[PDB]
């Protein structure tokens, strides 16, 4: 029909809703501040119910990326890859992240997120920068939304600009490609 | 009134205009003194007539000084100013500066005269008096007159350290410790009613600047000042010098005696200190209390953790109520909050090395012949002990024991060892 | 057009942080300016804004060889008063201005940290070391 | 300036009730993330819990959410007083021209549309009303069942609640003399029928 650059700027510029960032910003940093406050700084495992956030607000906005951009199933990795890319997070944060570290016989690659408004402003304490990832929800929701779309993926993260390091990388390594069910009508 | 204020920024946007751009100029201050005092005839009759009076006199002086210390040298306290490569020469009224005498009476002078006009704006204007005053204070140090000195500073004795201003705080304690030091007696004193002995206020005053000012090692000036140099019971809001955590909990350390190992970090002193006795209170929900201590400890020059021991002890829940350290001549105390419902238990730790009493009903006995029995645990040799046995009352207003047939006893107190003895009972009236 | 000192004070009269951009004694001066210029907000010698609804700015006084100015930032109660020093002022609007956008950069300085949603409820400990380094990251 | 997508804004915004619900599982469906295996359970199954729990419970999560909520309008506060600009002072007496600001500005960057009209004591409360809230638009359990769903959806008219408390906050007055409580007593005068039957009132109370 037309390219996914045309669909992502046609379907953003003109058929959704706007806010401004710093707002939904500040909602999330709310939210992991308090997961922080009333769980006594245990970052080892507040990851682990960022998880579980990520991936219940995932399950469900996958219904909404489908309704709007009404795409078929993806099969492979190469047009998961490029419609994650290219048109799912433009839709929602306007981003357009960068893909690279492509893995062997395209099984698992990497999402490059260049500008994160999640972490718009962030200076994490002392003890968490080697702990606390502050962006689970992200992976988390990529792992539900996924799942609805039938493909099993592990993903995580690999670094992060707010730890320390240079960029901020989420391997998304596939699993296994579970099929769809039948009736078990003896 | 609205005149006077809109000439007042006029004219200090014009004294700010022409300073800014009149530079290089080797008759500036000579120029800006007369065109100040000259400016200044017209308000001569209100609280802000006499802001006004005083803004612009402060202005005044401000730029005497600035000029008499470029043309001479002579530093006024520490006040430095930019070195400028051009000279300036504010000769024309050599007459107050030619000695540095009369120099500081002069300067004297308009401080408090200075100091009269900010007064007199009601109350809305305290801060410039204070530090006015403080300055006053710092005249009086260098001029060596230091008993006006400490009798001006008694006011502002702690007034910037409770307010966040640390470096204030720092300058006024120091200052007002090395007045006090000097002179020879200064021996009674007096801030806003009886006088405080000058111990006291001494060593208070040291040990804010010991817990207030931060520089490493270089306190070592201050805290040899301290313990070369001068008591009465004294206590102190702990917090500013040590931190404490509670360390795991209590475990058996001896025969007879619970242990809780508890690190506290000191850096308010920088050399150590022989405690000689230390106590840790944990209240009881009842309302009881106990005590950890173990005396006679050289606290360690940093973090440090220690095994603090028990005598008597109620076994139960307890929540922590002050810890308390017992220098030679200060206590130091930081009571704790209350409502934490962060209890600590003091279990029933049980030894074989160890005396105990152990009570129960009786085994044998008669039919309606209701006893007790005493036993203890390692009688062996014992100096002495006593025990002491009561009923608490239950309707709250009963008392279902006597231990007699004629008066309601209990109590009956020991003296002697015994390895087991027979307690004697009767019921009241339908107790279970 | 550097600033010699840069004080943030809260509602309260708490002073939040009297940062210098680095003598011995010079912290001590900068402190005692600061505390003379706290009071002129609750001063009626001068108006303050009470118009348009935008932080006005004004020379407050000037001290011994120290030109302060000061915002009160009337929505908030936040109290800026930064300095600067006369052998680095020429005095003329270009100037005027260019010193009122430092002002809205310290602004957005303090804005930034005390808005990092992980400070705990009122960590000064914490505030200030995060001032003190974006101060030291933009005056450098 | 940066935007974000208003979907996904809102759907997070609704999404503490199972978050501030399940926490306190965590405090007093398995799978594998990677290695270890992590516990999952579903959003409308906590908020079912929460209708259900008990008293004290239910409680601790709604002062949970308070909190949620207050930390979020203190926050954005500072936000708005540098934007907007508006024209109050600190500690200003005149509770009007704060709540004017609050139904004017803070809610017209929160929500889509402004607060509707608002009553006025003069002396002591305020009363805030709502026409057909943005955020709970497109919620229900069954044609039959409305009793439940009242009771069931309560504790999501907390965050705004706790917006207006943090908005006072930082504003002046502290979180000791006010106290709002929020409602659904508010009737629809003559709007068009919505989804949603009944608007919402937040009764503040200011001394
Ligand atoms: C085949 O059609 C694959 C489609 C790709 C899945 C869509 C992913 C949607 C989720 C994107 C991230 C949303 C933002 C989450 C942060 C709050």
């Amino acid at each position: 029909s037309r390219s996914l650059k045309a669909m992502g700027e046609e379907i953003w510029k003109n058929k959704t809703e706007k806010i401004n960032t710093e707002l939904f910003t500040l909602t999330y940093g709310s939210i992991v501040a308090q997961l922080c406050q009333d769980y006594e700084r245990d970052f080892n495992k507040v990851n682990d119910h960022l998880y579980s956030m990520g991936y219940n607000i995932g399950c469900r906005l996958i219904e909404d990326f489908l309704a709007r951009t009404a795409l078929p199933r993806c099969e492979n990795l190469v047009k998961t890859s490029e419609v994650l890319s290219k048109c799912a997070f433009k839709i929602f944060l306007n981003i357009t992240p960068n893909i690279t570290n492509w893995s062997h016989n395209k099984d698992t690659f990497s999402l490059i997120l260049d500008e994160n408004p999640l972490a718009d402003f962030v200076e994490l304490p002392m003890d968490a920068m080697k702990s606390l990832w502050y962006s689970n929800i992200l992976c988390g929701v990529l792992k539900g939304s996924l799942e609805m779309v039938q493909l099993d993926c592990d993903v995580w993260f690999v670094s992060d600009i707010l730890r320390g390091d240079s960029q901020t990388e989420i391997k998304v390594k596939l699993n296994r490609i579970l099929k769809d069910e039948i009736p078990i009508g003896e | 009134l609205t005149a006077f204020v809109g000439a007042f920024q006029l004219i200090k946007n014009f004294i700010e205009s022409i300073s800014i751009e009149y530079r290089k100029s080797v008759r500036l201050l000579e120029f800006k003194h007369y065109f100040i005092t000259s400016m200044l005839s017209y308000f001569e009759f209100n609280p802000l007539l006499c802001e006004i009076k005083a803004e612009l006199l402060m202005l005044k002086r401000d730029n005497w000084v600035q000029g008499v210390m470029a043309t001479s040298g002579y530093r006024l306290m520490d006040k430095n100013y930019p070195n400028s490569d051009v000279k300036y020469k504010f000769d024309l009224l050599k007459e107050t500066f030619v000695d540095e005498t009369v120099f500081q009476e002069n300067f004297l002078t308009l401080t408090k005269e200075i100091l009269s006009l900010f007064n007199k704006c009601e109350g809305k204007r305290q801060r410039i008096v204070d530090i006015l005053s403080i300055e006053i204070g710092l005249l009086y140090y260098q001029g060596k007159k230091y008993e006006e000195a400490v009798s001006l500073f008694l006011s502002c004795y702690e007034y910037y350290t409770q307010t966040n201003w640390n470096s204030i705080g720092l300058k006024i304690l120091q200052v007002f410790i090395d007045s006090l030091s000097h002179c020879p007696k200064l021996d009674v004193l007096q801030i806003d009613g009886e006088s405080v002995s000058a111990s006291a206020v001494l060593t208070n005053a040291f040990l804010n600047i010991l817990k207030l000012c931060k520089d490493n090692d270089s306190k070592e000036i201050w805290w040899k000042k301290f313990m070369d140099l001068q008591n009465i019971h004294l206590m102190y809001p702990l917090d500013g010098l040590f931190e404490v955590t509670l360390n795991s909990k209590v475990h058996l350390a001896r025969a007879n005696v619970s242990a809780i190992e508890v690190n506290l970090k000191s850096y308010g002193f920088p050399e150590d200190i022989s405690t000689k006795t230390m106590r840790l209170s944990l209240k009881n929900m009842g309302g009881d209390v106990i005590v950890f201590g173990a005396s006679d400890f050289l606290l360690k020059k940093g973090e440090n953790k220690l095994i603090l021991e028990c005598r008597d002890i109620m076994y139960g829940e307890f929540s922590l109520l002050s810890f308390e350290i017992i220098v030679e001549g200060i206590t130091f105390v930081k009571e704790f909050p209350e409502n934490q419902d962060e209890f600590i238990v003091v279990p029933e730790i049980y030894c074989k090395e160890s005396t105990k009493v152990l009570v129960k009903q009786a085994h044998n006995l008669n039919l309606g012949e209701y006893a007790l029995e005493l036993k203890s645990v390692q009688s062996d040799a014992l100096e002495s002990l006593q025990v002491e046995v009561e009923v608490q009352k239950n309707n709250m207003k009963n008392l279902p024991v006597s231990f007699s047939m004629d008066e309601i006893q209990a109590r009956k107190r020991y003296n002697t060892p015994f390895e087991n003895v027979r307690l004697e009972y009767y019921l009241l009236d339908q107790i279970t | 057009l550097r600033p010699c000192f840069v004080s943030l004070i809260d509602e309260s009269d708490k002073p939040i942080l009297i940062y210098v951009p680095n003598e011995m004694n010079d912290v001590l001066k900068y402190n005692v300016l600061s505390n003379i210029s706290l009071d002129y907000f609750e001063s009626a010698l001068v108006e303050w804004h009470s118009l348009d609804s935008k932080p006005l700015l004004k020379s407050i006084f000037q001290l011994e060889g120290v030109s302060v100015f000061a915002m009160l930032i009337k929505q908030t109660g936040l109290k800026i008063v930064i300095g600067f020093e006369q052998k680095s002022l020429s005095g003329a609007d270009d100037e005027f201005e260019a010193i009122n956008q430092i002002f809205e950069t310290v602004r957005k300085i303090y804005i930034r940290v005390k808005c990092n949603p992980l400070l705990v409820s009122g960590d000064e400990k914490s505030i200030i070391k995060s001032l003190e380094r974006k101060f030291d990251e933009l005056f450098i | 300036l940066p935007k974000v997508s208003q979907s996904v804004y809102q759907m997070l915004l609704n999404e503490m009730v199972p978050l501030a619900m399940g926490i306190e599982r965590q405090i007093s469906r398995l799978k594998i993330e990677e290695h270890h295996t992590v516990d999952i359970i579903r959003s409308h199954n906590l908020i079912h819990e929460l209708y259900k729990a008990d008293e004290e419970e239910k409680e601790k999560v709604l002062a949970r959410l308070r909190n949620i909520g207050f930390q979020i309008g203190l926050k954005l506060s500072e936000l708005l007083i540098f934007s907007n600009n508006p024209n109050l002072k600190f500690k200003e007496m005149d509770l009007l021209l704060i709540m004017k600001f609050i139904c004017r500005d803070v809610w017209k960057q929160i929500f889509g549309k402004q607060i509707d009209n608002l009553k006025t004591n003069h002396r002591g409360t305020f009363y805030l009303l709502d026409y057909d809230y943005r955020p709970i638009q497109s919620f229900s359990l069954e044609e039959d069942a409305k009793n439940e769903e009242l009771k069931m959806i309560e504790p999501f008219l907390e965050i705004p609640v706790g917006i207006i408390r943090g908005v006072l906050s930082s504003l002046g007055y502290s979180s000791e003399e006010v106290i709002c409580l929020a409602s659904f007593i508010d009737r629809p005068t003559d709007r068009p029928k919505t989804a949603f039957p009944k608007g919402v009132s937040f009764h503040v109370q200011v001394t």
